[PDB]
């Protein structure tokens, strides 16, 4: 084994298939859709902010 | 999302209320355990229902 | 009044009367330098 | 997680039918419109999960 | 396959003990329901030691909740992970106990004795070979106290050839939350030291110190005590649970720890605990795994050892290390503390290995320690026992609901019994 | 029938009902339980410690 | 007030005496014994409280 | 489960007691009509309230009170405004002759003409209760029914009941304001027939409170209304643990036991922290070490009995809001390291702890801040034996003359009982100073 | 009249569980066993027989009302401790009052 | 030996986040505090005026 029993070699955001990948709602395995760059949390400390 | 640990556990300082439903109790001469509805502040519980 | 100041205590919490009888003795003079009644409080201040 | 966005819809849609003045804009439903807006968004995670 | 049946008495009692159920029950992978949840098959496989197979996946604790009254018994309940529990294991009056050692034991507490002996005994038939019972207490109050010792009395009159264990919480140097705890721990102690296999003393001001100085945590509360607590449970219970390279079950440790039977009250210790923005500077090694056992503030006993001598010691390791320098290190630090050990008992470690760490953690440790610094708190609970025993104070009550004088007398001489023996093999030399 | 005139007792005055507080507005909100930022919000890098 | 003072002042010469009795204990086991010193500390002990 | 009876006897009692029963039911959601504000799902649902009201089939909370005086002015005021429909109208006992001040009128006269019906009442109240935990009986020792059938009350439920916990609220006569005449003989009287049938008795004045609002209130003028809305402040921090959880919960059959060393020595003072107003709240950063140097602050205590001049004995700190444990422990050692505050030498551990999470309530439109944190300060100490020697001089310069004397004996006590009244205490005199060495 | 026991069910069945926090009555626990063939030892009428050991208690039972009470109670301390010794004198004086009083109102 | 280097460093830095996680909590939860504080002197200041007193 190249590593150790208690890791995995992929990681959360390599997660791909092999073979073709099915359509599932949309959602396709291997796919990262929008990378939606605006979930930046709000840290000024206005009142409604995170 | 911490690991349960004894230094890794945090509680809720927003909470008011701080009841007891008083569950456990008898009747006429008898011990009755009775099921748990609520759950100290008087919100519902979450497990069994 | 005196017809009320010579009445023994109602509790008797010191065991053996010797006890009693040596700490009531230099309780005596302890009650000196006191505050308030039967000497039971702090030794006042400087 | 299918349950709660039910309950959600149907807290908006049985707040809508108050009366005149008490139609109000009160500090719960913009958290209700916020939980259906994360029990979407977590919908849509759990679905790329299983896809 | 052995089986532990756990009592938890007082509100301390079922309090650190529901604590302990919790903690057990999300590590081997109970679900607040109760079913299994886990990812391995060693969660599974020894499950019998403290559940039950009661719906299918579903798994519910072997726990005996004793109360005077429905307290925190109900908190318990309707709190997370409380409808794990059976609910006719709760037994419970409804007078109270006042912390009032009589009431616990004699008056009040014999209309529930029967109902709680019928409860264990229905729990404890049913194992196929039954270890031992574990109680969780307090040495300060009526229900942990007078039921405790009762319960212990009562289950070792029935079963005298199992262990007994209690960890029974004792009252601390400073500070009191009881007034008359110093005879409510000497009435409890009389009965703990001819009854019980071996009891682990816990003080809370050695837990507010393990909080203050070695966790930070300026907001402690009593959560992170009896999880502390629970922590130490299972460490001292995990060689059952899980296979490991060396395995040391409650007889073992009882064989292993104390050489002689009044000698049975121990200092449990929980190793590794790191104040919160130290684990960057802290390495991970089974050395400083073990200096961290061996050090004087991480024990849940306010007694010092360096006021003592360890007459044993007992080293039960949790994770993937090497049995060389498990050995290795209680060597060494055996022979530098070589003046805080008996000289007249050499190793006197006894080590345990599970190949099992809790979730979270690479290495885990639990110190288990027999010394002879237990004297100072059976000095000072001697001490403020005959302070007051002279004066009668607080023993109207006593009187009351009906014992003697010479019960006070018997325990306090049996407490001083034990101070005698702990300072004779302190002192004592081998030739 | 309730009595229109415990104005001028002084238990009625001081013993008037009003109804209850509930101390935090319906604005408040914790912080704690934001989502962590990306440094922080890694992977488990130990799958199987068994 | 003046008297009180200086009973004050004994009263803490007391404290002082016990404490050094408490530090003289301290010491190791080997040594210990009956000392000239031990004896005029009890003799300021009596002094004291006379 | 955890159910408690609450005599209010005397017009102290029953004004005490109408301030008490509106801070339970603010606490416990309870509209002036019994009935929850939602159904019986939301907004409650659970059962933490049977400890002082029980609940019919419909769902209607009525309390676990016995109003009772010899005068029906103050009864008729509460059965006519506000809470008219909570309380319950057969427990709102009332007779047409008040005592008048009499102590013998209320335990020989009429206190003895309504002592069946109050024990009927009582009988019912406690068949009702499914694991009774204490009667909590409100008076003054003033002046007629608050001593005279508060006496005879508890004389009849110690016959009768065996040994459960009788817990007094007594309003004692303070050193220099009182209002009665007869308020010394009275005193005398009740306290030598109830040193024997009582478990405990909470000892709050009049003059220290007042102080109290004066000082830390800033109220300059307070009345009843106040002092009784403090004292509901105090009866709900003891009972709280009853009803709410908490890391160390505290039952009422414990507080005899932790806080009489001896029998006859059954006298607990009590004070309440932090008792200020909001804008000198405003301006503090209230913790848990310093409400407990405001508890043993010599001028917070709400009885005029300084503790600089006694030793205590027992000390019964109750906790109340977001306290942690932690705290407690360091102020409770730091107390200990004080000197000032001096604790007697046979009692080497003379603290005991209750902490509960539940934080203090404000009645609206009331005189305290709200606070995340409270202490109910309960210390059983020598220093009220200066007041016992204080309020036996008064006796004993009324007593030489023998005025109003001639009330009590025509209308029918015998005169020998003054004496062994007075004895009694001189014997609880000498008793609290054997204490303190 | 005859409150005789319920065996595993002692434990319920208690003054305590079933709401009366009075102090309870005790009747005989635990039935006797007989021979057979009990005299008549009565008439058709009510009438207790000659030679009878007849009780010497009162036909209409043992209450008292309140105007009737002692006037002083002693209080039931039931405990002799850190008491003084004409404290325990008096306190069997006031105990032997309140039994003497009780059984001249009965009788 | 690789694989051993490599299992002790991933359960060091899962040990860091987890820690460093908590450390953020414990300054949240004080910024919480810090809040209820503040929106305690507000309903202080709005309620309980002398004024609307009884
Ligand atoms: N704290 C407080 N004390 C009160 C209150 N009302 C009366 N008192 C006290 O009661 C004393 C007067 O005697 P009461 O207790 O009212 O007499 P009573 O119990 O009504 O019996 P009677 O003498 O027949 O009227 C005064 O000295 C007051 O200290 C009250 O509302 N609050
Ligand atoms: N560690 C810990 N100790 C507790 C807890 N609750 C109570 N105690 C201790 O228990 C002692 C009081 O005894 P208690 O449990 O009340 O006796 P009981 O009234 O008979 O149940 C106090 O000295 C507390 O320090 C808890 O949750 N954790
Ligand atoms: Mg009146």
């Amino acid at each position: 084994r190249p590593l150790p029993y208690e890791c995995t070699l992929t990681s959360r955001e390599t997660i791909r298939p092999r073979t073709e990948p099915p359509e599932v709602d949309g959602h396709i395995s291997g796919v990262k859709h929008v990378p939606s760059q605006w979930d930046v949390p709000n840290l000024s400390g206005k009142p409604g902010a995170a | 999302a911490l690991p349960f640990l004894p230094g890794n556990s945090f509680t809720d300082p927003t909470q008011r209320k701080f009841h007891r439903s008083q569950s456990l109790g008898y009747k006429n001469g008898y011990a009755l355990p009775a099921r748990p509805e609520v759950g100290i502040g008087g919100e519902p519980l979450e497990v069994n229902q | 009044m005196s017809r009320f100041s010579r009445q023994l205590p109602h509790l008797e919490t010191f065991r053996s009367p010797n006890a009693h009888h040596e700490a009531f003795a230099h309780h005596a003079t302890d009650c000196t330098a006191r505050t308030g009644t039967f000497g039971h409080g702090i030794y006042e201040s400087a | 997680k299918e349950a709660p966005m039910k309950v959600a819809q149907t807290r908006l849609d049985h707040r809508t039918h108050r009366p005149n003045v008490e139609l109000c804009r009160d500090p719960a439903q913009y958290r209700m419109v916020q939980e259906v807006g994360e029990i979407q968004d977590s919908i849509d995670k759990l679905q790329q999960k299983l896809a | 396959m052995r089986e532990i049946v756990h009592m938890q008495a007082g509100q301390c009692g079922n309090q650190i003990g529901a604590k302990f159920w919790e903690v057990i029950s999300d590590e081997h992978g109970i679900d607040p329901t109760g079913t299994y949840h886990g990812d391995s098959d060693l969660q599974l496989e020894r499950i019998n030691v403290y559940y039950n197979e009661a719906t299918g996946g579903k798994y519910v604790p072997r726990a005996v909740l004793v109360d005077l009254e429905p307290g925190t018994m109900d908190s318990v309940r309707s709190g997370p992970f409380g409808q794990i529990f059976r609910p006719d294991n709760f037994v419970f009056g409804q007078s109270g106990a006042g912390n009032n050692w009589a009431k616990g034991h004699y008056t009040e507490g014999a209309e529930l004795v029967d109902s709680v002996l019928d409860v264990v005994r229905k729990e404890a038939e049913s194992c196929d070979c039954l270890q031992g019972f574990q109680l969780t207490h307090s040495l300060g109050g009526g229900t942990g106290s007078g039921m405790g010792t009762l319960l212990i009395s009562k289950i070792r009159e029935e079963y005298p050839d199992r262990i007994m264990n209690t960890f029974s919480v004792v009252p601390s140097p400073k500070v009191s939350d009881t007034v008359v705890e110093p005879y409510n721990a000497t009435l409890s102690v009389h009965q703990l030291v001819e009854n019980t296999d071996e009891t682990y003393c816990i003080d809370n001001e050695a837990l507010y110190d393990i909080c203050f100085r070695t966790l930070k945590l300026t907001t402690p509360t009593y959560g992170d005590l009896n999880h502390l607590v629970s922590a130490t449970m299972s460490g001292v219970t995990t060689c059952l649970r899980f296979p490991g390279q060396l395995n040391a079950d409650l007889r073992k440790l009882a064989v292993n720890m104390v050489p002689f039977p009044r000698l049975h009250f121990f200092m449990p210790g929980f190793a590794p605990l790191t104040s919160r923005g130290s684990q960057q500077y802290r390495a991970l090694t089974v050395p400083e795994l073990t200096q961290q056992m061996f050090d004087a503030k991480n024990m849940m006993a306010a007694c010092d050892p360096r006021h003592g001598r360890y007459l044993t010691v007992a080293a039960i390791f949790r994770g993937r290390m090497s049995m060389k320098e498990v050995d290795e290190q209680m060597l060494n630090v055996q022979n530098k503390n070589s003046s805080y050990f008996v000289e007249w008992i050499p190793n006197n470690v006894k080590t345990a290995v599970c190949d099992i760490p809790p979730r979270g953690l690479k290495m885990s440790a639990t110190f288990i320690g027999n010394s002879t610094a237990i004297q100072e708190l059976f000095k000072r609970i001697s001490e403020q026992f005959t302070a007051m025993f002279r004066r009668k104070a607080f023993l109207h009550w006593y009187t009351g609901e009906g014992m003697d004088e010479m019960e006070f007398t018997e325990a306090e001489s049996n407490m001083n019994d034990l101070v005698s023996e702990y300072q004779q093999y302190q002192d004592a030399t081998a030739e | 029938d309730r009595r229109f005139d415990l104005h001028q007792t002084s238990s009625g005055r001081g013993l008037d009902y009003r109804p209850e507080y509930y101390f935090p507005a319906s604005d408040f909100k914790t912080t704690i339980n934001n989502p962590l930022p990306p440094q922080l919000a890694k992977q488990d890098e130990i799958i199987k410690p068994f | 007030e003046a008297l009180e003072k200086q009973l004050e002042h004994i009263r803490k010469d007391i404290a002082l005496n016990k404490m050094s009795t408490e530090i003289r204990c301290t010491r190791p086991s080997r040594e210990r014994g009956r000392d000239g010193a031990d004896n005029v500390m009890e003799k300021e002990f009596r002094h004291l409280h006379q | 489960m955890r159910e408690c009876i609450s005599i209010h006897v005397g017009q102290a009692g029953v004004q005490i007691g109408n301030a008490c029963w509106e801070l339970y039911c603010l606490e416990h959601g309870i509209q002036p009509d019994g009935q929850m504000p939602s159904d019986k799902t939301i907004g409650g649902g659970d059962d933490s309230f049977n400890t002082f009201f029980s609940e019919t089939g419909a769902g209607k909370h009525v309390p676990r009170a016995v109003f009772v005086d010899l005068e029906p002015t103050v009864v008729d005021e509460v059965r006519t405004g506000t809470y008219r429909q909570l309380f319950h109208p057969e427990q709102l006992i009332t007779g047409k002759e008040d005592a008048a001040n009499n102590y013998a009128r209320g335990h020989y006269t009429i206190g003895k003409e309504i002592v069946d019906l109050v024990l009927d009442r009582i009988r019912k109240l406690a068949d009702q209760c499914t694991g009774l935990q204490g009667f909590l009986i409100f008076h003054s020792f003033g002046g007629g029914t608050g001593s005279g059938f508060a006496s005879l009350l508890m004389e009849r439920l110690s016959v009768d009941y065996g040994k459960k916990s009788k817990l007094e609220f007594a309003i004692y006569p303070a050193p220099q304001i009182s209002t009665a005449v007869v308020e010394p003989y009275n005193t005398i009287l009740t306290t030598h027939t109830t040193l024997e049938h009582s478990d405990c008795a909470f000892m709050v004045d009049n003059e220290a409170i007042y102080d109290i609002c004066r000082r830390n209130l800033d109220i300059e003028r307070p009345t009843y209304t106040n002092l009784n809305r403090l004292i509901a402040q105090i009866v709900s921090s003891i009972t709280a643990s009853l009803r709410f959880d908490g890391a160390l919960n505290v039952d009422l059959t414990e507080f005899q036991t932790n806080l009489v060393p001896y029998p006859r020595i059954h006298f607990p003072l009590a004070t309440y922290a932090p008792v200020i107003s909001a804008e000198k709240a405003y301006h503090e950063q209230l913790s848990v070490a310093e409400i407990t140097n405001a508890c043993f602050e010599p001028a917070n205590q709400m009885v005029k009995c300084d503790p600089r001049h006694g030793k205590y004995m027992a000390c019964c700190m109750l906790y109340r809001g977001d306290v942690v444990p932690k705290d407690v422990n360091a102020a409770i050692a730091t107390i200990k390291t004080k000197r000032t505050i001096q604790f007697v030498d046979w009692c080497p551990t003379g603290f005991k702890v209750g902490i509960n999470y539940q934080p203090p309530t404000v009645v609206p439109g009331g005189d305290l801040a709200k606070v995340q944190r409270a202490v109910c300060m309960l210390s059983n100490t020598t220093a009220i034996a200066e007041a016992w020697a204080r309020l036996d001089h008064k006796f004993d310069l009324m007593y030489a003359k023998r005025a109003f004397v001639h009330w009590y004996v025509g209308e029918g006590m015998e005169e020998g009982e003054f004496s062994e009244a007075r004895e009694d205490l001189a014997a609880l005199e000498k008793d609290y100073e054997e204490v303190g060495v | 009249s005859s409150h005789f026991s319920a065996n595993q069910y002692k434990q319920a069945f208690d003054s305590r569980r079933l709401q009366n926090s009075q102090i309870p009555q005790t009747y005989k626990e635990r039935p006797s066993s007989y021979e057979g063939f009990t005299q008549i030892i009565a008439n058709d009428r009510g009438h207790l027989k000659q030679g009878v050991p007849r009780s010497k208690d009162s036909p209409w039972g043992g209450f008292v009302g309140t105007w009737e009470m002692p006037k002083k109670i002693p209080g039931n301390v039931t405990t002799y401790m850190s008491r003084g010794d004409p404290a325990i004198d008096n306190i069997q004086k006031t105990r032997a009052e309140h039994n003497e009083y009780m059984r001249q109102a009965v009788s | 030996e690789q694989r051993e280097n490599d299992r002790e460093e991933a359960f060091a830095s899962d040990m860091i986040r987890n820690d460093k996680i908590s450390e953020l909590l414990q300054r949240r939860q004080e910024q919480d505090i810090r809040n209820l504080n503040s929106a305690m002197n507000e309903f202080r200041d709005l309620h309980q005026q002398p004024e609307g007193r009884r």
